[PDB]
RNA sequence: GUGGGAGAGGGUGGUGGAAUUCCCGGAGUAGCGGUGAAAUGCGCAGAUACCGGGAGGAACGCCGAUGGCGAAGGCAGCCACCUGGUCCACCCGUGACGCUGAGGCGCGAAAGCGUGGGGAGCAAACCGGAUUAGAUACCCGGGUAGUCCACGCCCUAAACGAUGCGCGCUAGGUCUCUGGGUCUCCUGGGGGCCGAAGCUAACGCGUUAAGCGCGCCGCCUGGGGAGUACGGCCGCAAGGC
């Protein structure tokens, strides 16, 4: 009970994982996908492999809510987003746009130890 | 600040002679000035010390003008003195 | 006395009698803070490059002002005090420097 | 790249202290509402050290954005 | 003196957007997180991912530089106010008024101390998870002081160019910031690189001397014992000289 049919892919990469959230024009998620969602459990996650897994999973189920064509925003910089992208890129949706909303802070705040050498 | 003006009266007023700017007198004068007025701002701002420094020089500077022309013209250097009240 | 430029942007979706106000109580802040007005531009409701108050657009009024320096900041926070205005900037006039010219 | 066209040859005589004047300003920015860098505008280091200030100027009129989002991709 | 200048020099007040954290609301479901791999952790009291609203602290992306300013420490969103130093042009005024500088006084990163606030992120100590023969560590999840503000102490440092301050003299080339010009180029004033003569144990330095001179101050006299001991001074203490 949606019937859907244009929407936002959201693709958020990391290192350690992926998650595909796929949602509405107004944003609200129709349905979401990831890479523990689909089998995988440790590190594996974040290989380009599950990411496509995942983003296909998720089309999948978001066909389900009848939708055709979406707009893809990626957030986040790490293995296989493209991967992710490549899923959607025939996953049997048209997808309109690409964008890249990964943030960046103007320097607010002071980074974790891992992450130094920046503020 | 100070307005063109203003330094302008304080000049036509401590000259030598009409035509005078750089004397020891004129200087001495615009010293003072200047000084008054940083220590002024200094009274607030008790945390500006960059300003601060400045205004330390300026005074050596002062100091040393007026131990000149008390070196040569006593009765002038009791005139500035005077005038502006320093020294006490 | 001093050659500022007083940048106010208020609010797209006032009616007529409202915006009449606006400038009024505007007016009547430079007035009261001692600044002769030398020009103003009125460029109206224009789109921003980003919401204010969740604002799509944004109403410009431009004015060139003479004023004595110690009262300016007051008169930019009185401007500020009206619910209606947005941002107000009010910058000290520099002639212009004109590169590739 | 980076060195393909420069600004101020396309620009014609224009103010660089213009905080309102967009249309002009909104040039010297990228995809992104990153100022560019000098190669990019071609301007001495007075000039592009101008341009930062009343650039940041009009992004706080609201002006000129203070950052987008980058297509393609 | 007059006329111009560049600048994150300092102080006060105000404002801006990005980002994190938390809270409220909508939608949505089984994981999110994290590593070499994991586990602790959080999650069906609904997280993670996503959209909208609010709160609050802290820091300022691009520009940003090999750049600039400052005596040094050090200084970076934007605006106004207060304010210090400096550079050039004119060659107008004074007429050696100069240099250095033991004591003294003042400034003086970070950590630290006191009283009162503030407290988002980070984070000694600590609490846990791993790894290892052990692992009081490196890695992971937490977290207090603290980092922030006001006032007051403390006075250290690879507080470094490891190069005291001032003035004169001794090839050039090259890149650059900022003035003035008869604007190719010349000429002041800063920042760099290469190198004449010279210096240097070498490395190197070389008109931004570590060259050639002069003035004045600080300091050195084998290593360890030792910045220890005794004494004095300063400090609330820690501790410093
Ligand atoms: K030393
Ligand atoms: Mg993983
Ligand atoms: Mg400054
Ligand atoms: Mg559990
Ligand atoms: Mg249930
Ligand atoms: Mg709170
Ligand atoms: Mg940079
Ligand atoms: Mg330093
Ligand atoms: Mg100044
Ligand atoms: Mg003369
Ligand atoms: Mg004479
Ligand atoms: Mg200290
Ligand atoms: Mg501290
Ligand atoms: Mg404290
Ligand atoms: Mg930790
Ligand atoms: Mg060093
Ligand atoms: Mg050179
Ligand atoms: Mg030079
Ligand atoms: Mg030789
Ligand atoms: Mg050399
Ligand atoms: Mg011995
Ligand atoms: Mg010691």
């Amino acid at each position: 009970k949606r019937q859907v049919a244009s929407g936002r892919a959201y693709i958020h990469a990391s290192y350690n994982n992926t998650i595909v959230t796929i949602t509405d024009p107004d944003g609200n998620p129709i349905t979401w996908s990831s890479g523990g969602v689909i089998g995988y459990k440790g590190s594996r996650k974040g290989t380009p492999y599950a990411a496509q897994l995942a983003a296909l999973d998720a089309a999948k189920k978001a066909m389900a809510y009848g939708m055709q064509s979406v707009d893809v925003i990626v957030r986040g910089t790490g293995a296989g987003r493209e991967q992710a992208i490549r899923a959607l890129q025939a996953s049997g949706l048209q997808v309109k746009s690409i964008v890249d909303d990964t943030p960046v802070p103007h320097n607010g705040c002071r980074p974790k130890k891992k992450f130094r050498k920046a503020s | 600040p100070i307005t063109k003006e203003e330094k302008q009266k304080v000049i036509q007023e401590f000259a030598r002679f009409p035509g005078d700017t750089g004397s020891t007198e004129v200087q001495v004068a615009l010293l003072t000035l200047r000084i008054n007025r940083l220590s002024e701002h200094l009274k607030v701002h008790k945390k500006d010390h960059h300003s601060h420094r400045g205004l330390l020089m300026m005074v050596g500077q002062r100091r040393r003008l007026l131990r000149y022309l008390q070196r040569e013209d006593p009765e002038r250097y009791r005139a500035l003195i005077e005038k502006l009240g320093i020294r006490g | 006395m001093r050659r500022y430029e007083v940048n106010i942007v208020l609010n797209p979706n006032l009616d007529q009698s409202q915006l009449a106000l606006e400038k009024e109580i505007i007016q009547r802040a430079l007035e009261n803070y001692g600044a002769r007005v030398e020009k103003v531009e009125e460029l109206g409701l224009r789109r921003l490059a980003y919401p204010i108050a969740k604002d799509p657009q944004g109403y410009f009024l431009w004015y060139q002002v003479e004023m004595p320096e110690d009262r300016v900041n007051d008169l930019a926070r009185e401007l500020r005090i009206r619910d209606n205005v947005r941002r107000v900037m009010v910058v000290k006039s520099q002639e212009p420097f004109l590169a590739n010219a | 790249p980076s060195r393909k066209a420069k600004v101020k040859a396309t620009l014609g005589e224009f103010d660089l202290r213009d905080y309102r004047n967009v249309e002009v300003l909104k040039r010297f920015l990228s995809e992104t509402g990153k100022i560019l860098p000098r190669r990019r505008t071609g301007l001495s280091a007075k000039e592009q050290r101008i341009l930062a200030k009343t650039i940041k100027r009009a992004r706080i009129l609201g002006l000129l954005p203070f950052t987008e989002k980058l297509v393609r991709k």
